[PDB]
């Protein structure tokens, strides 16, 4: 019932670089508002609390001006360190409400992901069931944009993503795409495909392969 | 050195109770009032409930209101949830916060506990099964079917780590999880030389070595 909204979802800059995200409250809250820094399987940090005053360890670069609905977090030059997520929290009413956070991810250049679909094995096959596997490794940026396509029919509720956290070393994601049938069904079919189109791809790549 | 020290979680079917615990270090719990916080895979923060310093109230998020109970002894320099009637959406790594204001509320939270996951669902503790993904080509292993988190892969007894990912597991609808787990490798090298993969899941005390290989 007080709803946060913060804004962008997903922010990408590079180190150094002047970083603002939003957040506004769908009623009245004065002042009081934290943020939060979170880290991949770590706890939150406090930040900032009434707005704009810093807690005690923080760096000066880390500003926050706000008042009444409409907030705002600013790293001014963005350090290596600086990349998680942020959570802001109103503290007015209760029941106490976070935002859903934004992440700010590191920026490079565009990467190509390189493309690779593997069959089911006979083993899976055996059990009576059939993963179809469709790789998309290290490319930038994380949108895309996979379409599986079964004797040339485009398919849809069957197969689920999952991708990983930003490279340390290169910045780069890298996703899998499965499609999960029953062996009958899977055999009802020759042609099995996933087609990726990417930011740094021309047009879409399509990986094929024929059952048997 | 300051720091809230968290216990109890683990995995419980729909219905049934669990309780949490965080114990206070180094400092006295027994002035600063009690926030938790909860984090759904992959979702963001959730409030959940909080205990003034002596424990006179007890203020609780919408989504667990009548269902979970926060409490305080304040002797054992320990605060408690307890979270009864228990439903798969609450499945989330709980958070037991200090308050920043004790002897008063300010509403803010200045040290967090290490985080404990809850499961909640009917599956039962099972193994994966351990698929291979055949094949500068790509090669992997699939993990399926395994309950519950977490389980770990290594490639060739932890000596292959350049170029491996490990993506994140999903929850199927069926109620278990699958996973794979890729290496990018030079193409002269597929018959060469050997490349295993080493599944642990130590909830079914399930260790499982397969040897990918080409067609």
């Amino acid at each position: 019932e007080l709803q946060m909204t913060q804004s962008p979802s997903s922010v990408s800059a590079s180190v150094g670089d002047r970083v603002t995200i939003t957040c506004r409250a769908s009623q009245g809250i004065s002042s009081w508002l934290a943020w939060y820094q979170q880290k991949p399987g770590k706890a939150p940090k406090l930040l900032i609390y009434a707005a704009s005053s810093l807690q005690s360890g923080v760096p000066s670069r880390f500003s926050g001006s706000g008042s009444g609905t409409d907030f705002t977090l600013t790293i001014s030059s963005l350090q290596p360190e600086d990349f998680a997520t942020y959570y802001c929290q109103q503290a007015n009413s209760f029941p106490l409400t976070f935002g859903g956070g934004t992440k700010v991810e590191i920026k490079r250049t565009v990467a190509a992901p390189s493309v690779f679909i593997f069959p089911p094995s006979d083993e899976q096959l055996k059990s009576g069931t059939a993963s179809v596997v469709c790789l998309l490794n290290n490319f930038y940026p994380r949108e895309a944009k996979v379409q599986w396509k079964v004797d040339n029919a485009l398919q849809s509720g069957n197969s689920q993503e999952s991708v990983t956290e930003q490279d340390s070393k290169d910045s780069t994601y890298s996703l899998s795409s499965t499609l999960t049938l029953s062996k009958a069904d899977y055999e009802k079919h020759k042609v099995y495909a996933c087609e990726v189109t990417h930011q740094g791809l021309s047009s879409p790549v399509t990986k094929s392969f024929n059952r048997g | 050195q300051v720091q809230l020290v968290q216990s109890g979680g683990g995995v419980v079917q729909p219905g049934r109770s669990l309780r949490l615990s965080c114990a206070a270090s180094e400092f006295t719990f027994r002035m600063y009032a009690t926030h938790w916080v909860r984090q759904a895979p992959g979702k963001g923060l959730e409030w959940v409930a909080l205990i003034s310093y002596d424990g006179s109230n007890k203020y609780y998020a919408d989504s667990v209101k009548g269902r979970f109970t926060i409490s305080r002894d304040n002797s054992m320099n320990t605060v408690y949830l307890q979270m009864n009637t228990l439903r798969p959406e609450d499945t989330a790594v709980y958070y037991c916060a200090r308050d920043l204001g004790g002897y008063f509320i300010r509403g803010i939270m200045d040290v967090w506990g290490q985080g404990t996951l809850v499961t909640v669902s009917s599956a039962s503790t099972k193994g994966p099964s351990v698929f291979p993904l055949a094949p500068t080509a790509a090669l992997g292993c699939l993990v399926k079917d395994y309950f519950p988190e977490p389980v770990t892969v290594s490639w060739n007894s932890g000596a292959l780590t350049s170029g491996v990912h490990t993506f994140p597991a999903v929850l199927q609808s069926s109620g278990l999880y699958s996973l794979s787990s890729v290496v990018t490798v030079p193409s002269s090298s597929l018959g060469t030389q050997t490349y295993i993969c080493n599944v642990n899941h130590k909830p079914s005390n399930t260790k499982v070595d397969k040897r990918v290989e080409p067609k």
